[PDB]
């Protein structure tokens, strides 16, 4: 397991502040290296959160699972706090690829059941019903860093 | 640098050459051309194709948060469809 | 001054509610920064009710005017970092009620 | 909506999970980790049937019910020799012993 | 990462590593000096074999795990043999 | 009120989800505050860490409909006893017949059209009050001020 | 003790006493004054309907005090409308 | 050392059988004597009013095989919160793929013809130790003198 | 000087982000500890910058030299880099006194050479005459740390 | 705990203790051995805007949500700069 | 949140409100506060009569209207023996014409 | 010879692999049993990195094959016990290596 949190014993306040239009799920990579889904943040709010020196936080849209930004990057790890300063991870939308965008709001419209009335090739068919994952995307991280 | 996307109706779309390339299937069309045409794209969608070239290349490495890029319901199916058949 | 002192703070700290559970557990000691870096980073002047037992111990408190000053600034100094409606917040807001009612008694009786 | 798979061809039998979401083709992908063969020279059955690269394992009929840890569902595998595949052909486990008359 | 265990009639059977060092026995054949990826049971047939390692997918997948475990089946045509099987393996 | 204690006294909780519904997790916070945690998909099972006195309940993601663990309302855990996890067992009431079928109708009908259904005003109003975690909370209060 | 129930296109229901009495409009019909007579007639209730309503007192009977997990009353699109209307004529 | 404690306090308990075995609840008394109580079938659940302190374990009314309770072997119900009934989710362990064969064995052949299975004679012994609640209990003490 | 940027070698890149409606002037303190001033960020605007671990920045409005906090707290101090992942300064208002709110306003509206003009006390005219400044800010974040250490 | 201050022109402002504290000048005569306080210098339309501030600081000191600007109209800038400065806000 | 001035002729009440609490909720604080039983006001938006069970939200109330330091304000009325008093709406103290100086 | 026992024991533990983190940080100090009860039900003779600092000025370990001993018990105490392939797993087979390489120069150079 590459992408893991480290067990540290050295407190880090850190400020989860979601700047998406979105509910925002944040996901803490546990030291096994397992997504452990915790409470969501609304649109345009922050919150201090006690999380722990080299653990490693990824987020995402909540309903969705479409995956967002935190600091231009896909990864947050807090970095020791100097002389009690919280560290501040800014969540915000990417840049969606037009595709990945399109199909976003074709699932938001359409029922999944009803995927198959639309006029479009099968490839298509097949990337609407492939719903984003953390997982999935955690896989393609891994093979990004080897 | 510009370049001329054309659509089925036959709307003409001068949009930057580096804004075109986006789609890796111009990209294709283009390397190895001025004008490209799509006899399967219709204007409201190329235009919409273009516009998104605009965002990409503008929001693309910005640190200022980045807004969503927004798709009417009527043009949801069609767009998905261009989307697709352009690389990007 | 002292026995008066004592009768004020041990009232405050052994008074329960109308449930039977004691207020004052929870102000009686200060958690380390360590435990919670925030309230050492929101709160200037730090002070609990071990702390003030401290005090009358080593005579800083002069009157009583001044063992009430600091009662309102640990009671003051805990609404600000904890919630308005939090279970915290108003046993803070009755325990300065609870220490004006057990002055008022002692002082001047 | 996890699927819990034996994979076999000949004497090879292999023991996987995957998502009833994933698709054939990652399986394929899955093997080639294993057995050292690329996807274009595999054919992956369901009973008697060919499943097509892009179909969900879910849409070929593999499902979490049928699919359980101790009880896994048989994925077919066939290899390719030159411009054709190899039949379909997963040879069969050992028999056990008849029942000592004490276990009636 | 994934190992091979090998029957005695000749199957191999592909299972995840860390699936198989359930087995205690398993474990030490192969964290051992030995000269591993391959382990060879000369006395255990498939049928036996087979079932050994569905019960590592059953064992792994509903450990750590809460709310129900479902009854891990054993028909009785193999039950002895892999009774054996079990006992020789640590579990 | 539904207070949601601060204890400092960790209590392990075990969420089972036995309802054919997505559940939201909702943990009243010190002010009382309903905050919403990440869903349990249906027959799922997690260990959580939860303290003792704090206050939880239990809703269907989707519809916000009402819910039960250990055929109630509220969950609150007790301190564990020699380390043993509590137990909060997650399930659909038996929901009136009337409230099951707005549910339905609700899950079908787009909220804007509700008005177009050829059906009574009063049947179109009890749709249009879509059940909510805060008006539930409101209740609840005065069903603890009933039995003072 | 049955009672019946009887539908607009005159189909019969012979369901428990108990079972119909979880309907509060029902109940009034009886317990109205021989006396807690075995009939009540719905003519503007058609039998595709009067059977799920039934159905109902079934489910509810059966699974109010269950004590581990309740499953879903289902309720088809087709027949969701009129029973959400019998279903508050009743007030089960 | 392991017995129920004379409370006078009532404690609404829900026995919940997710086995697919039939449950024998086991009380202990306050001498600490196992007392067997009525056997819930698979997939049950029961209302059982017991008292705070009174310490349970769960067992195969058939083989004696062992249970957990809330992912744990004894259950001991905390006094109730606002009426809230406690619960006792009773399920399968993983048994060892030994421990699970020996229970199928045992299940089978006859005790006086376990000598008849051309076996191993360790497995002899281990099929004739039949999983027992006193056995267990008494391993338990000695699993709580070892945690003081 | 206590406060004072650390000659550290190991570059720190950052993301200034302005949350603020007001220009934003960055100041990095040098090792000596006397402010620097650095280019002004618009209202709204956020933009990587090169600086090194350990470097002590603080950030004011551009025009008034008003305070400002950057992620909850006066000054910021980049940590180190961690796999090439930016550190973040989040820039925005602080929850000024009603009175110095005040002043910012009236100091806004009315030329300097008329604030003896105004029917106000003295002591509110030389607190209007005081425009706010980085170094008695400085100072006082000193004497605020000579209780903490 | 809801406490009561009374302008000039004889509006009453009831506003959350704790919020009034604020200020110190009102710490003062509030602390010791009162829930109604007088302003006899402060009209109405100052008061008012000095308890909106008490609102607004309680809400958003150590608010992790952006700060929004704490907004003041020309009409009332000096007549408030005033009744701050007494106040000690 | 919502943030309400709630005014009476001469009284002032600065009070917290919640999007999703509901106008019966809010007599309830006040009667909590001023000591009089929730059923013997009745509440005005902007002067229009208030429907007694719809949620602030509903009534116009939102983030954008009712922020803290500009509470959105909504009147109260005190109906005693069956007494039916019409919106008296006292203003505040007015300020001075704006001074050359900060024009 | 106590020398040589603190050269050995502080280059394992003050030794960074090649991304620059330190192994020892998760050996330095065994949990609590309230905090980890399956440690201590698992593995029969629990020891850290501090408990060996211990046994060191205490003069327990009467020659350095006393002090491998115990180091290569920890070690494995992971080893048997802990999940194969896991980042606290191969840290013990590093420690280990690192613990043979670092005896090997301090007892014969
Ligand atoms: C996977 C999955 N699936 C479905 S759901 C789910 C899931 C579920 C949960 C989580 C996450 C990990 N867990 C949670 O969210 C849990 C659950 C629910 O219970 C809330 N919670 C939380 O974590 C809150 C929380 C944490 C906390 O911990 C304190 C008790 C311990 N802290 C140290 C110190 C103490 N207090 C000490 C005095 N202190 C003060 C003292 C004074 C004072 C004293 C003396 C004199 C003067 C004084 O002023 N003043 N003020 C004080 N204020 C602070 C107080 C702190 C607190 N309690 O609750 C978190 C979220 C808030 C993930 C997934
Ligand atoms: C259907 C189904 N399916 C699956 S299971 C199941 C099922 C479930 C339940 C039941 C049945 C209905 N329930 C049970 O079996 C339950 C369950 C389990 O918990 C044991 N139990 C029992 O009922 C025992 C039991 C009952 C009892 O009741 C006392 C608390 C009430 N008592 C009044 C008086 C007080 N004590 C007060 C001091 N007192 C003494 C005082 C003194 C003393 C005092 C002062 C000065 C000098 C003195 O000497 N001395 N000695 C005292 N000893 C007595 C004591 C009494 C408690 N508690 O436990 C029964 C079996 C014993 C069935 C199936
Ligand atoms: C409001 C809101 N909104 C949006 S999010 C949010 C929010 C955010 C945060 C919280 C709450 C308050 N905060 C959190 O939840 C934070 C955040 C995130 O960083 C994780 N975390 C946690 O609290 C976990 C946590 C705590 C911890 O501290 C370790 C250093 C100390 N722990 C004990 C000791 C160590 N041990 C590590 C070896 N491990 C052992 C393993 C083995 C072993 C291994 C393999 C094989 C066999 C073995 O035996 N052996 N011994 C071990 N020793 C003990 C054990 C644990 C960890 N680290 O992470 C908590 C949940 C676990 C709330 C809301």
């Amino acid at each position: 397991p590459v992408l893991r949190s480290v067990n540290s014993r050295e407190p880090s306040q850190v400020i989860f502040c979601n700047r998406s239009p979105r509910v925002v799920l944040p996901v803490w990579l546990n030291f096994d290296g397992e997504p452990q889904p915790y409470p969501t943040l609304p649109p345009g709010t922050g919150r201090r959160i006690h999380s722990y020196r080299g653990h490693l936080w990824l987020f995402r849209d909540a309903g969705t699972h479409d995956g967002l930004l935190v600091n231009q990057t896909e990864l947050f790890v807090p970095s020791l706090n100097v002389d009690g300063q919280p560290i501040f991870a800014n969540i915000t939308l990417p840049v969606y690829t037009l595709k990945e965008r399109c199909l976003q709001v074709v699932r938001s419209l359409v029922k999944p059941e009803n995927y198959r009335r639309l006029d479009i090739v099968r490839s298509l068919y097949e990337d609407l019903e492939d719903h984003p994952n953390v997982q999935k995307d955690l896989e393609r991280l891994t093979q990004e860093r080897i | 640098m510009y370049v001329k996307l054309i659509s089925s109706d036959g709307h003409e779309f001068i949009v930057k050459r580096e804004h075109a390339l986006t789609s890796g299937t111009i990209k294709a069309m283009l390397s190895g051309t001025n004008e490209v045409n799509f006899r399967e794209i219709p204007s409201h969608v190329l235009s919409k194709v273009c516009m998104y070239f605009t965002y990409k290349v503008r929001y693309t490495n910005s640190s200022t948060e980045i807004p969503e890029f927004p798709i009417a319901p009527e043009i949801a199916l069609e767009l998905l469809m261009a989307a697709n058949f352009l690389d990007c | 001054l002292t026995k008066q002192m004592n009768a004020i703070i041990d009232t405050v700290i052994n008074y329960k509610d109308s449930s039977g559970r004691q207020l004052s557990e929870v102000f009686i000691q200060l958690p380390s920064r360590k435990e919670l870096p925030e309230y050492y980073e929101l709160i200037r002047k730090p002070v609990d009710f071990k702390k003030i037992k401290e005090r009358i111990r080593n005579h800083k408190y002069r009157s009583l005017g001044d063992l009430e000053k600091d009662v309102m600034l640990l009671c003051h100094n805990a609404q600000t970092f904890n919630l308005e409606g939090s279970q915290i917040y108003e046993d803070s807001i009755v325990l300065q009620s609870v220490f004006k009612s057990a002055r008022q008694k002692i002082a001047k009786e | 909506m996890d699927v819990f798979l034996m994979i076999r061809r000949h004497k090879t039998t292999i023991f996987t999970d995957a998502k009833e979401s994933s698709t054939v083709f990652e399986l394929k992908r899955i093997v080639e980790g294993i057995l050292k063969r690329p996807p274009d020279e595999q054919r992956l059955y369901k009973d008697d049937q060919l499943l097509d690269d892009g179909k969900t394992l879910g849409e070929c009929g593999f499902t979490s019910q049928t699919a359980r840890p101790q009880a896994p569902a048989t994925v077919g595998l066939a290899f390719r020799a030159d411009d054709t595949f190899e039949a379909l052909c997963i040879e069969p486990f050992s028999s056990p012993p008849e029942l000592p008359d004490v276990m009636k």
